């Protein structure tokens, strides 16, 4: 229906439990490693620990159910913008062809945690493809996150 | 080149995987 103040925390709670495996309340190397390397990535000891030390705000090393509602609105100035879009879009064109299939997306899916059914994931890509083209391409992940 | 993806794309990307919709209110 609408944005409420609600739906909005239920969804960072979502991605703070997709990162705490275990549930703990606080994402370490390894846990966000895990994910990292689940994508089809491979993170880097040091690379990771300067990753989870940037949200870090707090100087522990981990990162809290707060420090999510508080990342999200850190990032959202100029720094990283227009330069987070591209890298999800990364995400989904794995092959990095110039569009991205229900195929992508479904591998996604099940690297995060949930997997879209077939007919969602079908049409979830149909209501994108202004176009019409049987899959998605850039302008349009873009198109939709630019008109508000 | 590129550098690993950031904190807030991998939530971009989950933030996706929410229904049936497409795009990000953010
Ligand atoms: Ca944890
Ligand atoms: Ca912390
Ligand atoms: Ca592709
Ligand atoms: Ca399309």
């Amino acid at each position: 229906a609408d944005q409420l103040t609600e739906e909005q925390i239920a969804e960072f709670k979502e991605a703070f439990s997709l990162f705490d495996k275990d549930g703990d309340g606080t994402i370490t190397t390894k846990e966000l490693g895990t994910v990292m390397r689940s994508l089809g990535q491979n993170p880097t000891e040091a690379e990771l620990q300067d990753m989870i030390n940037e949200v870090d705000a707090d100087g522990n090393g981990t990162i809290d159910f707060p420090e999510f509602l508080t990342m999200m609105a850190r990032k959202m100035k100029d720094t990283d913008s227009e330069e987070e879009i591209r890298e999800a879009f990364r995400v989904f064109d794995k092959d990095g062809n110039g569009y991205i299939s229900a195929a992508e997306l479904r591998h996604v899916m099940t690297n995060l945690g949930e997997k879209l059914t077939d007919e969602e994931v079908d049409e979830m890509i149909r209501e994108a493809d202004i176009d019409g083209d049987g899959q998605v391409n850039y302008e349009e992940f873009v198109q939709m996150m630019t008109a508000k | 080149v590129k550098l690993i993806p950031s904190w807030t794309t991998v939530i971009l990307v989950k933030s996706m995987l929410r229904k049936r919709s497409f795009g990000n209110p953010f």
